[PDB]
């Protein structure tokens, strides 16, 4: 509703850029934060009034010459912390602490690449891990141990890189390139237990390593819904949000309306629809977009640089609140976008190695 | 070693393949289930192994079933495999008797 | 009048209907936005709980003064930035592998014209009779625009509103448990058929995984199993008159009590089993006593080898002719084959005596194992949990699997390796994985050729095995012109498996070996590679 430019910034290694997400795990009033990860660059940015931007730390990754596109926040709960975990085309994951300046932690064992990264909404700790090899890896960051595997034997039929986190964590999605929709409750019994003894371990303790578990059936499957390849998921309380490559943005929640997300059952796929965001010349992957912390406003971009904006306020897809923000200069693509913890501060990734921030009109 | 004679996926995966039939009644199927489960844990395949299969499953787990009460079923069950010519009536009687 | 305009207004409220489906969108869109504002200040509650450390800029490093920078400009008019480049910790280059399950079995593999109507027959006569200038002209009046269906289609289509009202809940032909509360008196052959057409005997259990495919199970054995005739073999049974033991052969004190419905579902069930045992009968359900059991059961009763697959090939009162399927397949005529002992292809067994896997011996001469009940001589079914028997052509049958060290092979990727020293033509666990047919085989070659992956095998000439996203340890074995063992293909009862087992005397840390036997283009595309060394 109100969103305009007034910062932009370009890089000089010219790589097509990758996600980028705002320090939401921050304070009211504390210097909020950005990163920018490249295909062997990690860096971060800083919000600065009369639109200025001062460039954060930088780190290269020479060594492993492949792309890195992954990335996390993560936080210490014990020593309040923040921290990013970032992983890329080689399945290992690294963590950096810009307060120790150094990356000191061992987590590899991923299939063939790592194509998500995210955290439990509560626990700053646990790292969700999306494979292609349509299996899911969890690990425990603080413990450094493995937590359970998802989709061994059950997964997608092809490859998977989108998950959501409700706020509680209450269950874990997948929807692969298939264009299938799989859901696994992590209110599992057998989960939340894994979950505790996680925690309860001593390389002393015993000479066999963490019992992890395997789970593979999903809480719900479709394929009906999207005819073109789907890269973009979340979740709207107990509702699908989704975007795939056929110029339109859709959300849905399975069966009828009356029926709850918490009760559903693997073997149902009824799926009555309700919403529909049409958009254009955004039909191709690699397109990943930004929700709002608060989750009522969206930033889609475009390959062109355009930028659609609809809201999820009362005000429906059934009357699609249009906002289609453009800029001129920048017409390579837009792989990522950014809001930050508050909706004053929008960020848009151009993919000639550019950066532009939009700021809010509040 | 990793070296198991069931993986534990597979377990549910005829637990997921048997209770699909929607025209099986339950208590056939939770016997079935539990009777599917242990064949696979002891792997059996002589027709006295059927016959010790039997003879294990009761006394082990048949108390489950006891304290499933799914027992009409499972004698329904006994007999099957009795005219399926794998089991002798000597051996029906044990679980008849082993309940009472 | 008004009759035909009411009447004229009956076809047209289906596009009244059409607008309901944005009815309770707009609530439901209130609903969730409710709750959405409830957790996301909850998160945010937590998130004011937890103090948040700020951030730090880079500065001159002593020992990394001249770490190489990196610029970033402003596409807009802001000052342009160098800052070096910190690179990160050394990384264990790593083999690629793919998702997969533990496998360690071998498993058998918007149009423009829609319908519908109204079921009001009762005032289709209003609509008609009482409302021209009758009631089958509904099927009719629906069917002059293709946006229903057409007078025939709904009558078809009002069949299944009848097959809508139905019977209670279950299906047509099921019945309830006899354990349930509501047993009911569900005959032998009726109550057994769920039994029939789940159990599965070529793996003796119900719903073979690894198994269309049926059979009567109607028996070659004697016709009865006749126990015990006019004798009080109970503690209390009757006796009677005795001619009546040539009667029961012919059907092929009198006194009584009570009894039950729901016990009478399984008494004559007993009488399938021996059909004459007064004893058994009354010892498992009955509400009389042994002697009573005999009154009321009367009133009851007058109330050139391998190639293709292998199959039980069948000729039920023909002997073995050239409707023999296994005449055609060119193998034996197995037990489960319809062929009896006299059926000159049947196999006689493991006949050796003392030694069932030895040189001369017919287990390891042809490509058949022992059966437990095939070398007993050599004790081929002697304690199947211990593992020590004189006959070594039961290890698949046993599960004798070896321990397979995963490991990463420079040659490619991953390779596999065993935890203790195995000398030449010992055991080795079997390629578990999916039997799929020819043509799903042609599909997933594509596929698996698309991906440039080897987990395919052609099992024989009727079908080929896949072990890509279930499969076992060997599978990630490499490949070797010279391998250290091989793969060699079994039989088991009439199934095909593959043994596998080591070439020379090999100790502990050493790679497996083996060849794929592929086609051309999947070889070189994949094998192509020996680890061989050029001076010149
Ligand atoms: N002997 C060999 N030398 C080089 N590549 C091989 C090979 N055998 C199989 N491969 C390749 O490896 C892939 C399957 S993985 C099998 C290789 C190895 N055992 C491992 O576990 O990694 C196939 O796509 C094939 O191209």
């Amino acid at each position: 509703y109100s969103f305009k430019c007034v910062n932009s910034l370009k890089e000089d290694h010219n790589q097509p850029l990758f996600g980028v997400q705002f320090n939401w795990h921050s304070k009211e009033g504390d210097p909020l934060v950005f990163a920018t990860v490249g295909s062997n660059r990690v860096t971060l940015y800083e919000c600065h009034s009369q639109g200025e931007i001062r460039l954060l730390q930088s780190y290269v990754d020479a060594d492993a010459d492949e792309n890195f596109y992954t990335c996390a926040w993560t936080y210490d709960s014990n020593t309040s912390h923040p921290l990013l975990a970032v992983a890329g085309s080689r399945g290992i994951i690294r963590i950096i602490n810009p307060i120790t300046m150094q990356c000191i932690k061992h987590y590899v064992g991923h299939g063939n690449a790592i194509n998500e990264l995210k955290f439990h909404p509560r626990d700053p700790n646990l790292l969700l891990s999306v494979s292609k090899d349509h299996a899911l890896r969890l690990w425990n960051i603080q413990t450094d141990t493995l937590v359970a595997i998802f989709g061994g034997v059950e997964g997608h039929r092809d490859e998977v890189l989108s998950a959501d986190y409700d706020l509680l964590g209450e269950k874990i999605m997948s929807c692969g390139m298939d264009h299938s929709l799989k859901l696994w409750r992590i209110n599992s019994k057998r989960m939340m237990n894994a979950i505790k003894e996680s925690y309860d371990y001593n390389p002393n303790k015993t000479n066999r390593p963490f019992i992890s578990q395997k789970i593979h059936f999903p809480d719900f499957s479709t394929r009906d819904i999207h005819r073109n390849y789907v890269d973009c998921v979340r979740w709207l309380g107990d509702l699908i949000l989704s975007k795939s490559c056929e110029n339109a943005i859709v959300c849905w929640k399975p069966g009828k309306m009356e029926d709850d997300i918490d009760k559903i059952k693997p073997s149902e796929s009824n799926v009555t629809i309700l919403g529909r965001f049409d958009y254009s010349q955004c039909d191709i992957w690699y397109m990943r977009f930004s929700m709002d912390f608060w989750q009522k406003m969206l930033a889609l971009g475009n390959q062109v640089g355009k930028l659609y904006v609809w809201d999820l306020e009362v005000e429906d897809p059934h009357k699609a609140k249009c906002t289609t923000l453009t800029h001129h200069k920048c017409g390579a693509a837009i792989r990522q976008t950014s809001f930050s913890r508050d909706s004053s501060i929008l960020i848009a990734v151009c993919d000639d190695a550019s950066i532009w921030r939009w700021d809010r009109l509040r | 070693s990793e070296d198991e004679k069931d993986p534990e996926w597979l377990r549910e995966k005829t637990i997921t393949q048997i209770e699909e039939f929607s025209d099986v009644n339950e208590g056939e199927k939770e016997v079935m289930k539990l009777w599917n489960l242990h064949v696979m844990k002891h792997g059996f395949i002589a027709d006295n192994q059927m016959n010790h299969a039997c003879m294990l499953f009761v006394e082990n787990y048949g108390q489950k079933i006891i304290k499933k009460n799914l027992c009409r079923n499972f004698m329904l069950h006994l007999v099957s495999m009795h005219d399926f010519n794998l089991i002798s009536i000597m051996s029906i009687d044990k679980a008849v008797t082993k309940l009472r | 009048a008004c009759r035909k305009r009411v009447k004229s207004e009956y076809m047209r409220l289906r596009q009244l209907k059409r607008f309901r489906r944005a009815d309770e969108v707009k609530s439901m869109f209130s609903s969730n936005r409710q709750k959405i504002l409830e957790r996301t200040e909850i998160l945010n509650q937590e998130w004011k709980q937890r103090r948040i450390q700020p951030v730090h800029i880079l500065t001159s490093v002593s020992s990394l003064r001249g770490t190489r920078e990196c610029s970033v400009t402003s596409d807009l008019d802001f000052p342009t930035q160098v800052i070096p480049l910190k690179t990160l910790n050394a990384v264990a280059s790593v083999p690629i592998m793919y998702s997969w399950s533990p496998l360690q079995q071998n498993f058998m593999v918007h149009g423009d014209r829609e319908c519908g109507f109204i079921n009001d027959e009762i005032f289709v006569e209003l609509v008609n009779a009482l409302g021209q200038y009758s009631d089958k002209i509904f099927e009719a009046i629906s069917s002059m625009f293709p946006d229903k269906g057409t007078a025939e289609e709904l009558k078809e289509k009002y069949k299944e509103l009848t097959e809508q009202q139905l019977p209670g809940a279950l299906p047509p032909e099921c019945t309830p448990n006899i354990d349930g509360p509501n047993a009911k008196s569900v005959q032998r052959e009726q109550s057994l058929h769920s039994f029939h057409t789940l159990f599965c005997r070529r793996c003796f259990k119900y719903d073979c995984f690894l198994h269309f495919h049926a059979t009567p199970n109607t028996y070659k054995r004697k016709n009865t199993e006749t126990a015990l005739d006019n004798k009080p073999c109970g503690p209390q049974c009757y006796q009677h008159l005795e001619g009546a033991k040539e009667f029961a052969a012919a059907l092929t004190p009198p006194e009584n009590v009570e009894w039950s419905g729901a016990e009478a579902s399984m008494f004559r069930v007993l009488i399938g089993t021996y059909y004459d045992n007064f004893c058994a009968i009354a010892r498992l359900i009955g509400t009389k006593t042994c002697r009573q059991v005999y009154e009321f059961r009367v009133k009851e009763s007058s109330i050139s080898n391998h190639v293709y697959n292998y199959q039980p090939c069948d000729h039920p009162r023909q002997p073995c002719d050239s409707s023999c399927p296994c005449v055609i397949a060119q193998n034996f005529c197995e037990k489960f084959c319809q062929c009896s002992s006299e059926c000159q292809n049947r196999f006689p067994g493991c006949r050796c005596k003392a030694q069932c896997n030895t040189k001369q011996c017919p287990c390891y001469l042809a490509v058949r194992e022992c059966d437990p009940d095939l070398c007993l001589t050599c004790g081929a079914a002697d304690h199947w949990d211990s593992k020590n028997v004189s006959c070594k052509n039961c290890s698949i049958q046993r599960g004798s699997k070896k321990h397979l060290l995963l490991a990463p092979s420079d040659v490619a990727g991953w390779g596999i390796f065993i935890k203790d020293p195995v000398q030449k033509n010992e055991f080795i666990s079997e390629y578990c994985g999916e039997i799929i047919s020819q043509d799903e085989a042609d599909r997933r070659g594509k596929v698996y050729d698309k991906y440039m992956c080897s987990f395919l095998f052609n099992l024989n000439n009727d079908f080929v095995v896949d072990a890509t996203r279930k499969g076992n340890k060997i599978r990630f074995a490499n490949h070797s012109v010279n391998p250290n063992c091989y793969a060699k293909v079994m039989m088991v009862n009439g199934d095909h498996r593959i043994g596998i087992f080591a070439k020379r005397a090999i100790q502990t840390g050493e790679e497996l070996f083996f060849d794929y036997r592929y086609s051309q283009a999947d070889a070189l595309k994949y094998v192509g590679i020996e680890r061989e060394m050029e001076i010149p």
